[PDB]
């Protein structure tokens, strides 16, 4: 058992690497769809300002 | 060409390894 549990020690190590390797891809894709508002909110400081 | 009786004819009618192997270890 401690053979066991120290087995999937390391798999649980294995798939902590396995999620922010996610999670660094999940950074940058919400950047491009918030860059996707960024530009249609500097729109209104124009066209409020009209 | 005599027919047989039907109670006659009734009457003559490496995966463990890959398993235990990975169990001695851990």
């Amino acid at each position: 058992l401690g053979k066991v549990s120290d087995k999937s020690r390391e798999i649980s190590e294995k798939y902590i690497e396995e999620s922010q390797a996610i999670i660094q891809e999940l950074v940058k894709l919400t950047m491009e769809k918030l860059e996707s508002k960024f530009t249609k909110l500097c729109d209104l400081e124009t066209q409020l300002e009209m | 060409s005599l027919p047989i009786e039907d109670n006659y004819i009734r009457e003559v009618v490496s995966k463990l390894m890959e398993c235990v192997n990975d169990a001695v270890q851990t």
